[PDB]
């Protein structure tokens, strides 16, 4: 009991960590926005409770109905094709970053909008200037996804604690 | 052996160490004895005259006008348990307290000290300096701090830490490597010969580590030697 | 004083752990952060040398009352021990009148002559 | 009960099943009678000759080149602590070994017996077969995987686990539940009638449950089941 | 070997409690992570099997080496088998040599031996 009631502590303190750290992140990501302010924007990383889970899932039913690495993988284990792929992407992204990527992809998005307190909502766009929109949707799920990552890891964490005040 | 040891600190005078061998065996020992004459157990069927045992034992070992005996006990923890009678009770004797962790001995760091767990009554400027203070604070903080970001760096890639975190690792694993020496009698087990550090070089190799004279060279030269200066010759000789 | 000081080290030292990793969250938490750096960084004395309540009751005042938070962190230290001896040679009359009826000395007098001393005060 | 089972395997050479439904019992009043008889208290106020009290009735039980016994001894474990001196003593006496397990019990699983904890001498490639052997080394690997993950389940979730792990808590779950089968004597428990499962259909089941054959049937199917068609046999009543 | 597996045996328990995550961690935690499933196939002996020591120092020498890395995990047992067998075939004079000298052989060679078994394998 005792080796198992010290490493519920420790993986609380990683949780602990993890949303500290997540905190600062969000803090960043939305002084970066407010700054500012098929396509699926996905994090790399997951651990981010929901996040991901509902945009996958929502678009898995929005294509199966009107069409009839945790973004990828998803896909690939659906086993369909996609064109292009940006998989890893700076936290930060410079304007050429994702600049020819929106090139790319431009010569229908989904993805998630902050609201703070696990109110983090998935979102459509129909498109077809264009570049501006696809920063700002990546922007706000980038804000969505840090914000959505500290929320599940306090969730971890109280339930970590819990653990370990019944034990 | 305390008997000896302060015939020599009484009547020869100058300062006379005593080393024993492990402080748990003797209150086990005295704990067997006082179950065998029938005594009544106490906390974990220990003897109930523990504390004034090991009292009678370590207030003899004080430096007197005639002169000093310096002792070193080592002390079995049983199953990690610091809250045992015989090193709690132990604990209200000793000036200075070194924890020995497995952690480190199974990394090669040896002697396997705890940097953090590590206790000195005379780690105060107005005994050693504030020099020497001043240094091994700085080292401890270093430390803490590289325990700390432990996890993050585990689970997040170097790159996610600042450059103020970089640094402080880099420093951080170069020390930690740093305070592991080789051994005189580690000659018998390794075979590398072993080497005497003076404080005062201690402190200077210490203080140059967090200056920053050496970011450049790679950890493993700081793995087993003396000095700084030998971490510099362990360096040329991997061809760096 | 004890129940601002109470105010501010408990809230500094319920989230300590925030800061620590940097990106600081809103202006009132930083300020919150400041506050209770110089909070511990005052209430740390140095061993064996006890500080008389006079002393004591006018330093808090120096630090609840947002004169503290234009200093370093690491020189408040110094800025109390410069003000205890400043407060010593020519602020005797607060002291005075703290020792005399034990409640705080006239508010404008005080903010003065910290002021003062603060003006004089080598950061 | 062992002189009468005694006379059998020695006097007549004939196989012998010998049913014990609770041999603790002997131990435990052994243990009322020691402190009056005049001896002191050993550990947890057993008697202080525990072990040799009972290593000389339990070494009778035994077989021997004039017969057989087949000896099967239900023992109570007090407090629901099996680190009790009583149960601990006895578990040196026995060649297999089950283990009952009161949060089995209470989830619905009979016969409660504890997948991991349950070991017999029996349990080797050249006594069962290999393919005996690997299945129920694989079957109980992925319970104490299952039962590992059940902590970063309950903290983290069940989203955060990997696809392997995500197959893991699966056919382990759809083990634990196949592993429970109606009794015969759960009829008046029950009202359902017993099954009896041969061995070569055991392990051909469970080899076919971790093979994935039956993924696709809801877990509920797994309970109080006889052989495996029956399970897809309840399934076809959802 | 036995000196560089017992560092990565502890650089590998440094890194169990990160598992839970493992699906998304770090490159270097993911590789010792590997090195540490490998090392634990590894030691994973069946009953009334004793392994001559010359064998186990070849076996270690390999996992430590990083010749271990590409092959997948659960095949490393099966690899543990058929190498020793190789070894019987081919590999008689480092087997030789490590009884004799009771030091490791020359180093090339190993590693010559090891590159023929995993063209074989």
């Amino acid at each position: 009991i005792k080796t198992r009631i010290n490493a519920t502590k420790k993986t609380s303190q990683i949780t602990k960590a993890m949303e500290m750290v997540s905190t600062s992140k969000l803090n960043r990501a939305e002084q970066n926005a407010k700054s500012f302010v098929y396509l699926v924007i996905t994090s790399d990383r997951g651990l981010a409770g929901a996040y991901n889970s509902n945009v996958l899932r929502l678009v898995y039913q929005t294509i199966q109905k009107r069409h009839a690495r945790v973004g990828l993988s998803f896909f690939r284990k659906r086993n369909m094709p996609v064109i292009l792929d940006i998989t890893r992407l700076p936290d930060q992204p410079s304007f050429a970053d994702i600049k020819e990527i929106a090139r790319k992809t431009v010569g229908y998005m989904y993805y998630n909008h902050y609201v703070s307190a696990i109110q983090q909502e998935v979102t459509e766009r129909k498109l077809l200037y264009a570049e501006s929109l696809i920063y700002g949707a990546l922007l706000d799920a980038k804000a969505s996804e840090h914000a959505a990552r500290m929320t599940a890891m306090k969730n971890a964490t109280d339930n970590a604690n819990e653990l370990i005040r019944t034990l | 052996g305390l008997t000896m040891a302060e015939y020599f600190r009484d009547e020869q005078g100058q300062d006379v160490l005593l080393f024993i061998d492990n402080i748990f065996r003797f209150t086990q020992a005295g704990s067997e004895v006082s179950a065998l004459l029938g005594r009544m157990p106490s906390a974990v069927g220990y003897q109930p005259t523990l504390a004034t045992e090991m009292g009678q034992l370590q207030e003899r070992i004080t430096s007197t006008a005639k002169g000093s005996i310096t002792s070193i006990q080592a002390i079995y923890v049983p199953a990690d348990d610091y809250t045992d009678p015989a090193p709690a009770t132990t604990f209200s004797h000793l000036d200075a307290t070194t924890n020995l962790e497995r952690k480190l001995a199974e990394m090669g760091i040896y002697p396997a000290v705890d940097p953090l767990a590590s206790t000195s009554r005379a780690l105060a400027p107005e005994i050693v300096g504030e020099e020497h203070y001043q240094v091994a604070r700085k080292v401890q903080q270093t430390l803490q701090r590289y325990k700390e970001l432990q996890d993050i760096i585990a689970i997040l890639g170097m790159d996610e830490l600042s450059d103020e975190d970089k640094l402080v690792v880099h420093r951080a694993r170069r020390i930690q490597f740093f305070l592991s020496q080789n051994f005189h009698v580690a000659e018998q087990f390794t075979g590398q010969p072993g080497s005497y550090v003076p404080v005062k070089e201690t402190v200077r190799g210490f203080k140059e580590i967090l200056e920053g004279k050496y970011d450049h060279l790679p950890e493993d030269a700081f793995r087993l030697v003396g000095r700084i200066e030998e971490v510099v010759e362990k360096a040329k000789a991997m061809g760096v | 004083v004890a129940g601002t000081l109470r105010l501010d080290l408990a809230a500094y030292r319920e989230l300590e752990a925030f800061a620590q990793f940097g990106s600081d969250l809103d202006k009132a938490t930083q300020a919150k952060l400041a506050r209770g750096a110089r909070t511990v960084e005052v209430l740390k004395q140095d061993l064996h040398q006890p500080i008389p309540v006079e002393k004591q009751v006018l330093i808090i005042y120096a630090l609840t009352r947002g004169f503290l938070d234009d200093i370093p962190v690491e020189d408040v230290r110094r800025f109390e021990k410069e003000f205890y001896l400043f407060l010593d040679q020519n602020g005797q009359h607060l002291l005075e009148h703290i020792r005399t009826t034990k409640d705080l000395p006239n508010e404008d007098d005080l903010n003065k002559a910290i002021e003062a001393f603060k003006k004089t005060f080598v950061v």
